């Protein structure tokens, strides 16, 4: 009876560093921040892209999009009105492919930040999406898509 | 696996025995000093397969 | 055995008869012809009937009228010695053991609890048989 | 079964739970039931209807009591494992029982 | 002997690489003879206490039941013959039936060794024969208890 | 590539629109989201089976593919483009690599797999058990790309090794430990499985011991 | 797994990702690469450390809300990074499985599970007491370097202990 | 009377439906009467209790009545080729096969949903000069020139030259109605008109019933090898609106979540119906555009939960 | 016939006067044949115990408790059943 109301494999979040927020309408999917830092912090003033799948769960639509901004000031380039029974996706998450030679209203809606707000890998940090439904916190992560190690310096034995 | 046989053989041994009655009265030392062999023998194959550090 | 023969020769009329009659209006009037499973399925159950149909008959043309077949027999006509009919045995169960050990390793695709299952069948199957032939420990 | 489909609501039990609920139902009611319980009453009263003093074969319709307890316990095994029992129905249609469907 | 160490391969420490703390299989059981002291191990209930500013870990219990074990076990006979009373030259052997109490209560020691040895396998048992791990723990908890007193009642009965 | 979305996007719709739902989002209780998974997930999860997946338990067993190398591609290439996330690897021709991710050190590969891999599955690669229902598979049907594939997206209760975790080098030195002891013919025997005592006292009691008690019932009398 | 040379090299939080563990151990600048008669000696006494090694594990920031936390133990994690020690609070053998989507730390020695979303106590098997902790954070460089020591005896207990 | 003695059928909304109704009320009287009459004979020799009066007699002990036995051995005969008779001239009505269909559904069932792909629209009033999508069948031949061999195996595939994983069978159109998990599908035909659905199933032999229709069909995963009629036509559906439909088989562990729509509106709605989602239009869009109800109205989409005790 | 018969005199030493009879157990005499009924029905009582207490254990699981619940519960019964009917001389 593992197979039961409560099972392992039914309530497993995706195996991806972005997080997940099904909070309102419109669900947000593997929403991370690429934000490659060379040291221990992001120093603000840098910009950082915000990563996210908007996808919308309702045919009755919730494609505003109004805000979705923070602390660090979030502008959405190229904002387009997308979610309508499908997906909006900001940016290009590492691997991502363009599926055509072309592209729709030039960049495909890319959200980046100015930090204003030094930011760290490992740390949560709130990220308020607003749309005309209404507004939910997401606690976006840091990942590093698919950058390869960084050369740690030789260690000197002492 | 002559250790195993050994071990194998000693609960087979204590089987019958036991199940024979070949313990009362008489023979009731040569069960003890046969229980404390069991026990060595088990141990013994402890330290078999653990003199190999692996 | 003039009945117990006549039983499984009317089956195996039936059974002839449902079998062409099915291949028949398989191979036409069917959306993809002879069904080719249903067909061969009634013609070999036409077949078990037919085996044990004519093994049935042989031994009734082999064998005299027994009391059992004969109407007006006395019980005395019957009363004589009965064959060997086994006696407890213990070598069953451990048969349906190791025949129960040889299909849970074949379910769980288990190779090595099915090598041993089968072996288990073998010892078993060999008890059975010999059950009743182990002459006497010859020290 | 008959609980859960009292309320419209899947109240304690899951789908696949109650698939193998009817899977093992149908089969256990029919195959370690019903079909092993006519030779249960043939075991019971058929030598003794012909006046027979026992049966052609008396080991093998022992074998074959056990054959039936064992075979028909191993088919309930299905629950214990984490999985459960076999999802399709007791027909076990041919798709949905290769090891693509219900593996 | 010789047939078995040429055609069954035996603790290939050569594939079980070196000891390393930090580096662990999922096997992890000992040979057969002390499979029922992993066993004990594994299904005993976690139970610990800890005294004024002390602590008595889980392995005391499994310590304490081995050392009943071996006690018992060496004392059996002086047992016997205290509840018994028979003293009494003993040259004949009895056969297992014609004892039927203490060949119940020798079953009854087998069931618990056999249980507590496949319970120490449990993780393959679950891996291979598909049951769930927790599930084979938990049998091997609750016939620890159930399964001797079963094997005791059948064993008094068969030999009966 | 265009006409790979779109078998990818008519694989999917008539696959798995019920339990990952249309747009890639995870249907609530079903399955989970595939935004971000990549193309390594879709292929080795597919590959080995598992995801046409027709149970909730404790876990998804592996079964005969549903698909062949192409529409894997095709479904791999959807996911990647709506979600976006790592790549199988792939050879110089095209095809996934198989013999390149066979990496060439095979001690360190075996001090990782110890490390990290033998941690559940086994000192060898056998399975392994986990906590309610779950367990680690034998690795020794895995090909080089699915268990390099397997590392890179951790399936189910498996933990997730990026790159950055193990360099494609460690991982490749990982794939050939994990084939070479697969493949590798056991020296003194038959290894019973991979686990030493228990295969190993079972083969004792069974055929050792039934030969000596055999053999000492021939030479013995019954009394 | 490199054979000898350089077998512990420093790491940073970016390198594991959501539902990931990583084996560490307790390197010092002092302990360099494996090239000198000096070192490979330290270096082997830290891989030999019966108490050394611990697991960094990566909550998946979506369950980082299921987390509970321990006396004393509240600021130890570093955002999502989790570091609890391998050895199994029971008998002390590593603990090294790791069940991601299910956050539990099973120790194959005995089957005794510990839910790493709250502090890793044991939700099954033999084991009593809850793993511990290490504290964990980032220096300069943003390379991660335990912020203290575990505030408890970290090995498999004895009578000496809980005081 | 008729709905309480049809013993819960549905009235038909095709005349298929409505005749095979009738067949059954017809079996149901048949069936009604025989068994009226044979408990009549049940609780009337019920009433042959033994009677204290009487003695130490005991029956006729007749046994073996050849004339009776015949007579009840002909008359049931009679009874059934009745039956099969008019079951006969009513199967007749089961696919007739019109080779002129006036709207032709894909109904493709794959795992636990459907999709309905419009394959083609010809009314015979004249209109619709509508298609389906002959591209989108890709197949699986593995025809490598050599395996992992070195030579000569040159395998062409396991059967008739293609792998399992083919989906060949499979046909695919521009207009496809999926269902999601979270948005049960709504087929919407044509009142008035033939409408024919080809059957296919995209992984496991399941059922396509539609309560209303009277009638289900199995679809197959590759029914012309299987030797299987999938295609199945209704001549006519009369009455409008939503119809509930179900699967009807075993599907696996979310067959009783396969529950669709069919949504009967009239010829001009099925106009701009389909003109709409020529457009770039969702279902329920179109749905809204002409003017009903976009979600399935007589069954709500299941919750995904796994049940009412799960904690969400 | 090729079998010839067995005398035996094993020495002997409780009398066996009380407690089992040759009727109820046809070897009495021969070895240990009667283990007191209080044993038995004290040694299922504390293996119902021990079942429930394993209740008290560090795991969160709730079918576990379930089971050693039943299965105590049966143990109960049965030794319940069993002191009730040698109460009133087996009977019901
Ligand atoms: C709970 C209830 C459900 C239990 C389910 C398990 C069923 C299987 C176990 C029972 C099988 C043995 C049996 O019935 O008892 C016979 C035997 C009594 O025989 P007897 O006729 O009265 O003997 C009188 C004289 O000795 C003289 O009588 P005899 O002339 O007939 O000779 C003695 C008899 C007595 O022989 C034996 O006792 C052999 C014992 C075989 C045990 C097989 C174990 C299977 C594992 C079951 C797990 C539980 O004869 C022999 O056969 C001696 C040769 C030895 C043959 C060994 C064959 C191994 C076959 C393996 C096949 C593979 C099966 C795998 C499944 O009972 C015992 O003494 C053994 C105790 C029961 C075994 C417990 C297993 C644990
Ligand atoms: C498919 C499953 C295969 C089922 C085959 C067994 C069914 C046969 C039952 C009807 C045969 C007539 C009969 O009553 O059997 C007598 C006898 C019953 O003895 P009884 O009731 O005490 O009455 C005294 C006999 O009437 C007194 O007559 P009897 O004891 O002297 O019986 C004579 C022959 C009785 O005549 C026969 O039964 C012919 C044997 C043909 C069976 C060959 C197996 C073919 C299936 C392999 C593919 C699957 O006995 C023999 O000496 C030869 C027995 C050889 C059996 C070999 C089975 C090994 C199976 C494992 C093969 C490994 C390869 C697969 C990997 O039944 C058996 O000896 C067969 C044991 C049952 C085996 C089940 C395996 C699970
Ligand atoms: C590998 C080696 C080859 C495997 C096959 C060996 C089995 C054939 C001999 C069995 C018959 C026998 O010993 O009596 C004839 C005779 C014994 O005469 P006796 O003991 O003076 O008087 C017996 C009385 O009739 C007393 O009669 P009874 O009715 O009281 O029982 C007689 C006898 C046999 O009675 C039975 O229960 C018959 C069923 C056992 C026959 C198994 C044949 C098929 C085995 C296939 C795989 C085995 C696993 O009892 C036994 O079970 C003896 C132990 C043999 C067990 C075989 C393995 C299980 O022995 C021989 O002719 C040579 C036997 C040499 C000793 C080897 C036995 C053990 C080795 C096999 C186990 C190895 C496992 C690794 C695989
Ligand atoms: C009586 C004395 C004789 C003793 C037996 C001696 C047999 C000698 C065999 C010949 C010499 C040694 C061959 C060594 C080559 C070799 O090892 O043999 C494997 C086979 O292995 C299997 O499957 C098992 C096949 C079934 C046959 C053997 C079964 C014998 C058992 C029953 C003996 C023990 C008794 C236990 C009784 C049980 C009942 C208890 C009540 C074959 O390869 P494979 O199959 O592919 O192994 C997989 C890797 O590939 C893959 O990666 C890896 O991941 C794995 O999957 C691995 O299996
Ligand atoms: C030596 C063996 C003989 C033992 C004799 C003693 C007999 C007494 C057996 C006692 C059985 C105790 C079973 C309960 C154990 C227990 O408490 O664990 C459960 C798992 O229940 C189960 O299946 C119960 C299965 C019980 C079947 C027992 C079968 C007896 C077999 C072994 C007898 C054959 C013996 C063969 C002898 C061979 C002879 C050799 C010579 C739950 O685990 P889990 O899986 O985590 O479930 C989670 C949900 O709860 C949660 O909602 C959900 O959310 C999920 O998380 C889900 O996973
Ligand atoms: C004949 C009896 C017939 C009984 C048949 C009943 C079968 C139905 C069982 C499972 C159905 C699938 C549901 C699967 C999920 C479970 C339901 C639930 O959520 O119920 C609430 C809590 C747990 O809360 P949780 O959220 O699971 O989390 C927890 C920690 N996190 O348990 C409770 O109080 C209520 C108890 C729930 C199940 C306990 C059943 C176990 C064994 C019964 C007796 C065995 C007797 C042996 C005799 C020798
Ligand atoms: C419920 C039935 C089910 C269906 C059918 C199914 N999935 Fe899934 N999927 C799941 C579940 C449950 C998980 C997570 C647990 C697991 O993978 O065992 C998952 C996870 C995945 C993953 C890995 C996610 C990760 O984070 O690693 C991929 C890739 C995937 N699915 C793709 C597919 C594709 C492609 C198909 C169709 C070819 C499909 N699935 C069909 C239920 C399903
Ligand atoms: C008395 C009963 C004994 C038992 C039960 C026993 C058991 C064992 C076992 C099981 C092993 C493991 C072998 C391996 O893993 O390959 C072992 C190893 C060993 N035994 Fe014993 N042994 C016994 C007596 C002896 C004796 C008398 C000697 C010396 C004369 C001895 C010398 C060794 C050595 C040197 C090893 C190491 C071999 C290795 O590491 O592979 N043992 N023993
Ligand atoms: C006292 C000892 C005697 C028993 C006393 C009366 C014993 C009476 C036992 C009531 C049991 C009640 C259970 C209530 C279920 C529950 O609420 O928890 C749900 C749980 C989550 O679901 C499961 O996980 C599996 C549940 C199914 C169990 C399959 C067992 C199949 C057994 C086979 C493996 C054959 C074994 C051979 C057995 C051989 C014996 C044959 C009878
Ligand atoms: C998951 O591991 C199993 C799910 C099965 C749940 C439903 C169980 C139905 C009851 C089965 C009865 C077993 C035999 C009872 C013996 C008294
Ligand atoms: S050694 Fe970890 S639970 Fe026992
Ligand atoms: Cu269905
Ligand atoms: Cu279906």
């Amino acid at each position: 009876c593992s197979a039961g109301q409560i099972s392992q494999t039914t309530t497993q979040e995706p195996a991806v560093n972005g997080v997940n927020a099904q909070a309102g309408q419109v669900s947000l999917r593997n929403v991370h921040l690429r934000a490659p830092q060379q040291t221990d912090y992001v120093e603000p003033g840098t910009t950082v892209e915000l990563l996210f799948v908007a996808a919308n769960d309702s045919t009755e639509s919730n494609k505003l999009k109004s805000i979705t901004s923070d602390v660090g000031e979030v502008t959405l380039t190229g904002d387009s009105t997308v979610p309508a029974d499908g997906v909006l996706i900001v940016g290009e998450p590492d691997g991502q492919i363009q599926a055509v030679e072309n592209a729709e209203a030039a960049d495909a809606v890319t959200a980046e930040v100015e930090l204003t707000k030094p930011i760290t890998n490992g740390l949560l940090y709130d990220f308020t999406f607003t749309f005309e439904d209404g507004e939910t916190t997401v606690a976006v992560p840091i990942s590093a898509g698919e950058q390869p190690r960084r050369p740690v310096p030789p260690a000197g034995p002492g | 696996w002559a250790a195993l046989m050994f071990a194998a053989s000693i609960m087979v041994h204590l089987a019958r025995i036991f199940f024979t009655g070949a313990f009362r009265r008489p023979r009731e030392a040569n069960w003890v000093i046969g229980s404390l062999l069991l026990i060595l023998a088990m141990f013994e194959g402890f330290f078999g397969y653990s003199l190999p550090d692996d | 055995m003039h009945i117990e023969a006549r039983l499984f020769e009317i089956l195996t009329a039936f059974f002839a008869l449902a079998a062409v009659v099915y291949a028949v209006l398989t191979a036409m009037f069917a959306t993809g012809g002879v069904e080719w499973a249903g067909t061969t399925a009634l013609v070999l159950t036409t077949g078990l009937t037919l085996i044990t149909g004519t093994f049935f008959r042989f031994v009734a043309r082999r064998l005299d009228t027994r009391p059992e077949d004969y109407e007006d027999a006395e019980i005395s006509d019957g009363a004589g010695e009965l064959g060997f009919f086994a006696p407890h045995s213990w070598w069953p169960i451990l048969i349906s053991l190791s025949f129960s050990t040889a299909a849970v390793g074949a379910a769980l695709w288990l190779p090595w609890l099915i090598a041993a299952g089968v072996a288990f069948v073998i010892t078993s199957v060999c008890g059975l048989v010999f059950e009743y032939y182990w002459g006497p420990e010859k020290h | 079964m008959r609980t859960e489909l009292a309320m419209p609501g899947l109240q304690f039990l899951s789908n696949e739970q109650f698939n193998q609920l009817f899977t093992m139902h149908g089969t256990v009611m029919l195959l370690f039931y019903a079909t092993p319980i006519v030779f249960g009453f043939a075991n019971l009263v058929l030598p003794l209807q012909i006046g027979a003093p026992d049966v052609a074969f008396p080991r093998l319709n022992a074998l074959s009591f056990w054959l039936f307890l064992f075979g028909a316990l191993i088919a309930i095994a299905g629950f214990i494992t984490p999985g459960g029992a076999a999802d399709f129905g007791w027909t076990a249609y041919s798709p949905l029982t290769d090891a693509i469907h219900s593996p | 002997l010789g047939l078995m160490g040429g055609l069954l391969t035996i603790n290939p420490i050569w594939n079980l690489g070196p000891y390393k703390p930090s580096q662990v299989s999922a096997g992890s059981q000992p040979d057969f003879y002390m499979m029922w002291t992993d066993g004990l191990i594994r299904l005993w209930p976690a139970w610990e206490f800890y005294p004024f500013g002390h602590t008595i870990p889980q392995g005391v219990w499994v310590a304490v039941g081995m050392g009943l074990v071996f006690a018992l076990l060496i004392a059996y006979p002086f047992i016997e013959k205290k509840v018994t009373g028979d003293d009494a030259h003993h040259n004949l052997l009895q056969r297992p039936r014609d004892v039927p109490v203490r060949t119940a209560i020798g079953s009854m020691a087998i069931a618990l060794y056999l249980l507590l040895t496949f319970a120490c396998m449990n993780d393959i048992i679950a891996l291979k024969f598909h049951i769930s791990l927790n599930a084979t723990t938990w049998i091997g908890r609750i016939g620890m208890v159930v399964l001797p007193a079963i094997v005791y009642f059948v064993a008094y009965r068969w030999a009966i | 590539q265009s006409a790979l979305l779109r078998t990818g996007k008519q694989l999917f719709e008539t696959s798995c629109v019920s339990c990952h739902g249309a747009n890639l989002q995870g249907v609530p209780d079903r399955g989970p989201s595939l935004i971000g998974t990549g193309e390594a997930a879709v292929y080795f999860q597919v590959s080995t089976g598992r995801m046409p997946a027709m149970r909730g338990e404790a876990q998804a067993p592996s079964k005969p593919p549903h698909f062949d190398e192409s529409q894997i591609d095709a479904l791999g290439a959807y996911v990647q483009a709506n979600g976006g996330g790592p790549t199988v690897p792939r050879d110089d021709h095209g095809a996934v690599a198989q013999e390149s991710l066979i990496g060439g050190d095979v001690a360190r590969g075996g001090d990782l797999f110890r490390l990290n891999c033998a941690s559940c599955h086994n000192f060898t690669g056998k399975g392994g058990a986990l906590s309610s229902g779950k367990y680690a598979p034998d690795l020794g049907d895995a090909n080089p790309a699915q268990i390099y594939t397997a590392m890179l997206t951790g399936p189910q209760n498996m933990p997730k090794f990026s790159d950055r975790q193990l360099t494609p080098d460690e991982k490749r030195d990982i794939v050939a430990y994990v084939r070479e002891s697969a493949e590798t013919p056991s020296y003194g025997g038959y290894g019973l499985g991979g686990f030493g005592p228990a295969p190993e006292g079972m083969a004792m009691w069974i055929i050792g011991m039934v030969a000596a008690i055999g053999v000492a019932m021939w030479i013995g009398s019954r009394a | 797994g490199r054979p000898g040379e350089s077998p512990f090299v420093k790491m940073r939080p970016e390198d594991i990702d959501a539902g990931g563990m990583e084996t560490v151990f307790p390197w010092r600048e002092s302990d360099g690469d494996g090239t000198t008669v000096e070192s490979e000696h330290k270096l082997t006494e830290i891989a030999m450390g019966v108490r050394n090694p611990v697991m960094l594990i990566r909550i998946k920031p979506a369950d980082m809300h299921r987390v509970i936390k321990r006396k004393g133990q509240e600021s130890f994690n570093f955002g999502e990074l989790f570091a609890y020690t391998k050895v199994c609070s029971h008998l002390g053998c590593p603990s090294s499985l790791y069940e991601q989507q299910t956050y539990r730390i099973l120790c194959p020695c005995h089957q005794s599970q510990f839910d790493a979303l709250e502090f890793a106590k044991p939700i099954f098997g033999p084991a009593a007491r809850a793993l511990a902790q290490l504290p964990i954070t980032i220096d300069e460089d943003g390379y991660l370097v335990a912020n203290g020591d575990f505030v408890e005896p970290v090995g498999p207990a004895f009578w000496e202990r809980k005081s | 009377w008729s709905d309480a003695l049809a013993l819960g059928w549905p009235t038909g909304i095709t005349p298929e439906a409505k005749l095979n109704r009738e067949l059954w009320i017809g079996s149901v009287i048949a069936s009604f009467a025989v068994g009226a009459i044979v408990w009549g004979l049940i609780f009337w020799t019920s009433a042959f209790h033994r009677k204290k009066a009487t003695d130490t007699e005991l029956p006729r002990q007749f046994g073996y009545n050849m004339p009776l036995e015949l007579t009840l051995t002909v008359i049931p005969f009679l009874i059934i080729s009745v039956l099969f008779y008019f079951t006969v001239v009513v199967q007749e009505r089961m696919m007739h096969k019109d080779p002129n269909p006036e709207v032709v559904i894909d109904v493709t069932a794959f795992q636990w949903n459907w999709k309905f792909g419009y394959q083609k629209i010809a009314f015979a009033d004249g209109s619709f000069d509508y298609d389906g999508a002959d591209p989108e069948r890709k197949e699986a031949m593995t025809s490598r020139p050599e395996g992992k061999d070195e030579h000569g195996i040159e395998k062409v595939g396991p059967i008739r030259g293609m792998t399992p994983e083919d989906r060949t069978y499979l046909n695919f159109d521009k207009i496809e109605t999926l269902g999601t998990s979270s948005e049960i599908p709504v087929l919407v035909l044509p009142a008035g008109k033939r409408i024919e659905f080809v059957l296919n199933s995209a992984d496991v032999i399941h059922g396509f019933w539609v309560p209303e229709f009277l009638f289900k069909r199995d679809v197959l995963p590759e029914p012309k090898a299987n030797n299987s009629d999938n295609v199945f036509q209704v001549s006519e559906i009369q009455q409008t609106g939503a119809f509930v439909g179900r699967c009807t088989e075993m599907c696996g562990t979310f067959h009783a979540m396969m529950n669709f729509e069919v949504r009967v509106v009239e010829p001009n709605d099925f106009k701009a119906y389909i003109d709409q989602r020529n457009a770039g239009k969702t279902n329920a869009e179109a749905l809204a555009a002409i003017n009903q109800p976009p979600l399935a109205i007589t069954t709500e989409p299941f919750e995904s939960r796994r049940g009412e005790l799960v904690p969400q | 016939m090729s079998s010839t018969q067995d005398r035996s005199q094993l020495d002997p030493e409780v009398e066996r006067h009380t407690g089992v009879d040759v009727e109820d157990v046809p070897s009495a005499e021969w070895g240990w044949s009667h283990m007191p009924i209080g044993v038995m029905h004290i040694g299922g009582l504390l293996s119902a115990a021990f079942l429930l207490v394993m209740m008290r254990g560090n795991h969160v699981g709730h079918v576990e408790d379930w089971f050693l619940i039943g299965f105590a519960a049966v143990i109960v019964a049965l030794v319940g059943r069993n002191w009730w009917l040698r109460r009133r001389g087996w009977i019901r």
